[PDB]
């Protein structure tokens, strides 16, 4: 929610995606078609499930400890130890309140932060071919195929054969 | 046309979870996981440690020798389960410092009793009481010694007892409050008793008290009950003329794992290694909610019902 | 011209706020909100809790039955207020355990005394001292009775007291340590004396002490006060053959919130529900910095003085 | 801080700002204005506003504990007291440090945030009529009047209107 | 790692720079060249300093406390002594270990903050003269010697006297 | 050629270091530093706190005036260290509620004693023992005075002495209990004894036990060991008929800065603020992982071995 491009200038999530969590959608001359981008999906999974094997791994192990229940009424002594078992708790507690909260903070933002950076990535690709839309389409200027859309998803694209045609066609 | 299109986006579902962050406190996530565990299974399961029923015996009991409590002879264990049916069927009794005694036992692990040696000339042992049938007939606890009188006489016993071996020694006595002052003088011809045990290193004198007291299985008397421990070196001695529950030997103190709880849920054949009264838990989560009584590696209590942590991105559907 | 132009910009005022971050110490915010609260109206208010201002009298001192403590019979309280001037002006006595009773008496939260009808034969009943003055003449505690010889002999007490009810009963007794060995003689004429109270699960028995202590309000005798629980379907036991304070019945159990707190700010009309020796503070803030005792939806005691959350941008003036 | 625009390429504030915390100020043909943003002001305000609402909601509710005070010297048993206190005192306040801490550094951080989201939004508003100058002012390089500008700040300006005369004004 | 500066689309990082943290070096027709930036570094330097110094300030001092090792067995006194010193022991390495994973994140974070921002300041500079490739260089389309170079570097690159022929370079 | 270029970029080292991040486990970075102090020089530095070296003595036998413990007379201190080849010579003794008053006189901080005048009329004083030989000759405690009959009688102790300063009054009192009811009647010609010492405000009576204890330097007698607080405008009275070990004046109390530690390291000639039983180590790291035993401006117990915080970017080599 800080670089702002979920619930930013993307509108809405796709219900058609199940391949991965980010991708690609065109609008050609031939059809539409739709694909997935698995560098971003992966680099996301593995920090999520980093963080989330940081949490849950185990740590605590007692055996013998004090008693927490009585039947009498006693004294000091029992208040003390009702005090000491209730000062715990109330400091546990917060902990696992303030964990949750901050990691859910984080989490939201990294996935935020890899929409934009996918984004910005696409946009210095093509490099002057290509003018942004304003809300995640990017307009080509030029003439591709199914051809010329690959090689934009898996990093080939060779913007100096076609940078004076879309100069001539976006310019004039 | 002479152009195209590339859209970038990213994938939705049709029913999210609501998570809390820092600014929000209801947000709308694609996926979350829980991490507080809020039930139990309601058996309690004997792997991988060594649970000991107490079915209708309590520690104590089972400790003194009571006479229903003959089938924890030379037990050992890893957590002791006292129910709450448990109810003590022998001479009536006290034990001043019951939680001490209860818990250093509990933390040992053992009962076992090795028989040693005494010698109390001039006295009558194996002293009997119809409130601690044993059988068909009168009898008292399987660990305790009771003396009495010999025809007219009750001399001042004075023993001795050293520790040659590199372990510690766990004594258990007691010392007997009559009902009358006819009671005295018919057991122990003196008029007032004393109870000295000592070492090189603490000492302890009891006095008995006459007076009555409520009928308990048909009895006004008590007894009531101490310990003394023995390290390696030192020397146990015992001085008394009149009113002494003596000891038969010592048990064996030892160190680790090990513990008590009251607790009503059955024992059942699974793996587990996290147990609370109310049955054992799986540990797979950090927090739990069942109860703050545990044993094992167990997750840590916490207040909460619920906790999720949000294990995807924010769900905006079209 | 042919062109325009179109800035964008954030907003600033004339003097900000210095706040705390991870790195810098000393950071400027156009806002700030304070979050931990120092100060006290110096009043206590007493809505919505029932609060009781024990002038000069202390907990124990209304409990026994002072003479002038006749105020505090059969009251109720949520917080008992102890001032600093509280003097007891009756029979010089000491308790042993003080703290015990006294935190078992606070969080009960009544003085409700049911009389019971006891029968000592054999003795004299309602003994005075001139040290206890109630009015015009000598007196003694309220809720105590003090048994002496009866013309000359004073036989052997035996009674017993059962519970049918549904609740715990509170016993308080005592016993009497005289001065010399004449008074001892003159007014429980064997030799020593001893008390015993039992229930079916515990004993005490208290033998006096018979030596001279420093004048106390013009006598160097004592008495000690002692008390014993009865749970339902138990039964009570008193044997003695001399110095007995005996019980007059019984105060009734409860359990809830109640406690006691030392302080001498005055009691005022106002609504709060934090209390703290200072007076009452409120509650909006989440930290505090006033006093570590406190009773009621209190906030939580820190060291720091000043914590000031950001509500704001950077302040970056012009 | 991270994103570099309050205190980074925006020099200084505005202090003749009272309608909200962002705004815009425009330099015309026909003389200065003034104006302010209510979608970003009110979008941090309630940011703040329910970070606010989380910390100071109540939680505390203790009524019997044990005593915290002395007048004679006893030995274990007040010993234990004591250290007792002296350990929850000492764990509570560092949790009040820390909370502060981390919460500044986050508002100061999304209020950061908003102004590049709301420079970034404008300037992908302007497609390729206009130009940034660098300390925060874009150069529009075709005539507008008091009506052209209040299109740019409700979100309806049409750039293929002038989008001919600002390409032949800016590359010739 | 939110930014995707560092480790992102630059590669890798230089080992002759060992003047500063961030730098510059050009290819020109005279010859390669390389030097430092004093800013970017002075401001990551003086913010991880101002973190550290906020740890590792001195805050304990403790005198008298209780018993934390015993030679026997005594009861209910010393369970509950070592139950309060297991418990402080629990609670003050959580914490510890907490502290020390939120800052290392912080961290890393800003290191990678202070590359974009240095990036994004030189290609404002630099306003329709030059344009990106992608991997951390900018093609400049006008002849510079090494006194147009420091010019980009201290600040006082005047674009309107190349602009012309740059936009004769780039566009024909 | 008619262009240029112009790349910008960071700079990294041949060999990083790995950190702990919220996601990741195990990140490299140009630098770091650590957080945990893991080591100990050995020794224990002189300053500029106040140590004094129990070489063979305990605290207790420096209170009670142990013969070779004679030069700890009127000492100071800011840090008692108790060796673990202390013991004691002298008559065998017994102290109830013992770490009450070791804690209770380690953290006074003196052991300052100023000799009042007593008055015991009728009884012998300065009884010696050849359990506790004081030169060539037999001998006692240095603090404490041991009273026994007089040619053929005992008399009724009862002593009073006024607190008329400004501070509280540490008495240090005993009583004797003998070993059979031969060496009783031969020391103190009553049957039985008994000790009252008594303020306005608290009492205490002990009865002595008789009986036979194991035997320890040459004796089976024993001494148990009481203390009294005596508060400004209060009096100590003291009521005895036989088994008495009278004091001969009080230590003063103070408050501030004092404490006692266990420990075997040798002492050197350093500076440094905290002091643990291994040793002083530094306190400019935050935490500590070498004992949970601290004394001064010490860091914080930590279970962790190593804590790493990162102090530059991420190293990401050629
Ligand atoms: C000091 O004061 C105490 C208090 O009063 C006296 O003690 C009580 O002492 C009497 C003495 O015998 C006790 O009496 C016996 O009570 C038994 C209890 O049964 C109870 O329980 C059944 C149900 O289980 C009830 O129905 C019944 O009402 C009782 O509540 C009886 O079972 C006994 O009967 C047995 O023995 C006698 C022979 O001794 C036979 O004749 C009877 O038929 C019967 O078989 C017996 O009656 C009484 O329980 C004591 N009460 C308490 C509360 O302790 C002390 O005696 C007194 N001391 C002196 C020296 O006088
Ligand atoms: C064992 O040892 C103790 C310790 O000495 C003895 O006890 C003291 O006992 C005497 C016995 O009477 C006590 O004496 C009385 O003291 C009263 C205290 O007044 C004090 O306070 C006033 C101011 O309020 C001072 O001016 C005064 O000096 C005292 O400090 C006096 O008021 C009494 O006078 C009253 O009664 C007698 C009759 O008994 C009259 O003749 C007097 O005129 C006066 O009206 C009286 O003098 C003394 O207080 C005790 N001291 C302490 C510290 O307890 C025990 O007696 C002894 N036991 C045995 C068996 O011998
Ligand atoms: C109640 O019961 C107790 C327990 O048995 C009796 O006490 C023991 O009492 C005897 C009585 O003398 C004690 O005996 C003495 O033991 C000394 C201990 O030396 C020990 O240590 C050396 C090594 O240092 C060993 O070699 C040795 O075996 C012992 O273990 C001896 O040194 C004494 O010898 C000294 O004095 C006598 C004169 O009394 C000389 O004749 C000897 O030669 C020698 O010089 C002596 O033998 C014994 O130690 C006690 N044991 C314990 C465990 O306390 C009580 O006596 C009894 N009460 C009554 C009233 O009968
Ligand atoms: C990236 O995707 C493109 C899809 O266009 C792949 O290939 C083209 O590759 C085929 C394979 O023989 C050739 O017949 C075409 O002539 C290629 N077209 C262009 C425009 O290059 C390409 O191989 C993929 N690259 C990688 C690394 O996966
Ligand atoms: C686990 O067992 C405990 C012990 O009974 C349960 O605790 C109680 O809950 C009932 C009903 O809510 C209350 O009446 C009792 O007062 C509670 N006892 C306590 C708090 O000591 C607990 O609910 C059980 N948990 C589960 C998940 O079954
Ligand atoms: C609230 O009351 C307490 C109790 O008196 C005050 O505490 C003391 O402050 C004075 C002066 O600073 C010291 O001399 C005392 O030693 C303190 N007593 C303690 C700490 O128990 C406290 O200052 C009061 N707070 C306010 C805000 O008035
Ligand atoms: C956004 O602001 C513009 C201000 O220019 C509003 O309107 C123009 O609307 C008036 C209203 O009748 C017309 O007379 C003008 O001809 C319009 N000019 C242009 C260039 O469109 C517009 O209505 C506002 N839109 C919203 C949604 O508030
Ligand atoms: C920034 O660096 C440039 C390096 O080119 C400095 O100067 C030029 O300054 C020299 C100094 O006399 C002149 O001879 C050149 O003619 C200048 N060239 C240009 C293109 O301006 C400049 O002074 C530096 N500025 C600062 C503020 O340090
Ligand atoms: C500091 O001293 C303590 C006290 O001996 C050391 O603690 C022990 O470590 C040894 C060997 O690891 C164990 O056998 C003991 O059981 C430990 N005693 C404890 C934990 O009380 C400790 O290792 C020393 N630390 C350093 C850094 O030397
Ligand atoms: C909820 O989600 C499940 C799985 O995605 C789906 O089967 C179900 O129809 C959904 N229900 C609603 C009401 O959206
Ligand atoms: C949500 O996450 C859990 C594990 O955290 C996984 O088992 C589940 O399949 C996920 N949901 C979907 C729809 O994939
Ligand atoms: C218990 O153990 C002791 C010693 O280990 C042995 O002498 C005794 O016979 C055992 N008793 C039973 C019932 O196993
Ligand atoms: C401080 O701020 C207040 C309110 O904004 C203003 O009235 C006052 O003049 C300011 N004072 C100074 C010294 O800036
Ligand atoms: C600062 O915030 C407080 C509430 O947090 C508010 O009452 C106050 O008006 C704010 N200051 C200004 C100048 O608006
Ligand atoms: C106190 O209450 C009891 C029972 O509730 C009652 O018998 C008694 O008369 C009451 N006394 C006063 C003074 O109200
Ligand atoms: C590790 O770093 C040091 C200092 O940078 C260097 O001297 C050493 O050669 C390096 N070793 C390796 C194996 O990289
Ligand atoms: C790493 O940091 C430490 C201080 O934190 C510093 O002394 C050291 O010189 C640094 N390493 C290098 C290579 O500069
Ligand atoms: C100890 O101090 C007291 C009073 O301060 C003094 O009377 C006595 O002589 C001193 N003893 C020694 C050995 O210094």
């Amino acid at each position: 929610g800080l670089f702002g491009a979920i619930a930013g200038f993307i509108e809405n999530g796709w219900e058609g995606m199940i391949d991965g969590w980010y991708g690609f959608r065109h609008q050609n001359s031939e059809g539409t078609g739709q694909a997935a981008d698995l560098k971003s999906t992966q680099a996301a999974i593995d920090q999520i499930n980093g963080k989330l094997n940081r949490v849950i791994e185990k740590t605590n192990e007692k055996f013998h400890q004090i008693e927490k229940e009585f039947s009498e009424v006693e004294g000091r002594i029992q208040d003390l130890e009702k005090y000491v078992e209730d000062t715990k708790i109330d400091l546990w507690s917060y902990n696992a309140e303030l964990l949750v909260a901050l990691e859910n903070q984080h989490t939201i933002d990294l996935t935020d932060s890899e929409m934009n950076k996918l984004f910005e990535k696409t946009r210095r690709q093509l490099r002057e071919n290509a003018e942004e839309m304003g809300n995640g389409c990017f307009k080509i200027y030029h003439k591709c195929d199914n051809a010329c859309i690959e090689s934009i998803r898996n990093g080939t694209y060779d913007h100096d054969v076609y940078r004076d045609e879309a100069l001539n066609n976006r310019f004039q | 046309n002479s152009t195209a299109t590339l859209c970038l986006g990213h994938h939705a579902v049709p029913n999210g979870t609501l998570v809390k962050t820092i600014t929000d406190d209801q947000i709308e996530v694609t996926n979350a996981t829980e991490l507080v565990q809020s039930s139990s299974t309601g058996k309690i399961c004997n792997n991988p440690h060594r649970i000991l029923d107490g079915i209708d015996c309590t520690l104590i009991d089972a400790l003194l020798g009571d006479p229903h409590c003959d089938v924890f002879q030379n037990e050992t264990w890893d957590l002791f389960v006292e129910r709450s049916k448990a109810f003590s069927n022998c001479y009536p009794y006290d034990v001043p410092d019951y939680a001490s005694l209860r818990s250093l036992v509990a933390s040992s692990g053992t009962l076992e009793f090795i028989t040693e040696g005494f010698t109390w000339t001039g006295v009558t042992q194996n002293g009997g009481s119809n409130a601690c049938k044993r059988g068909p007939g009168s009898g008292f606890f399987s660990r305790l010694n009771w003396l009495t009188k010999s025809g007219s006489t009750y001399p001042v016993l004075n023993v001795t007892m050293p520790n040659n071996d590199n372990f510690d020694k766990l004594y258990i006595w007691g010392i007997h409050h009559p009902s009358t002052n006819q009671e005295q003088t018919s057991l122990y011809v003196q008029a007032s008793g004393r109870v000295t045990v000592s070492t090189r290193r603490s000492q302890q004198t009891i006095i008995p008290n006459i007076g009555s007291r409520p009928w308990v299985r048909g009895l006004s008397s008590r007894i009531s009950i101490y310990w003394t421990i023995v390290k390696p070196g030192d020397v146990l001695v015992i001085n008394s003329n009149g009113n002494l529950i003596a000891p038969r030997g010592y048990f064996k103190m030892r160190t680790g794992k090990s513990s008590i709880m009251r607790s009503d849920a059955p024992i059942d054949t699974c793996i587990s290694e996290c147990i609370t009264p109310n049955g054992s838990i799986p540990n797979d989560k950090p927090f739990q909610n069942v109860n703050k009584i545990t044993y094992g590696a167990c997750p840590k209590y916490v207040k909460q019902n619920t906790l999720k942590l949000a294990t995807g991105m924010r769900n905006v559907p079209e």
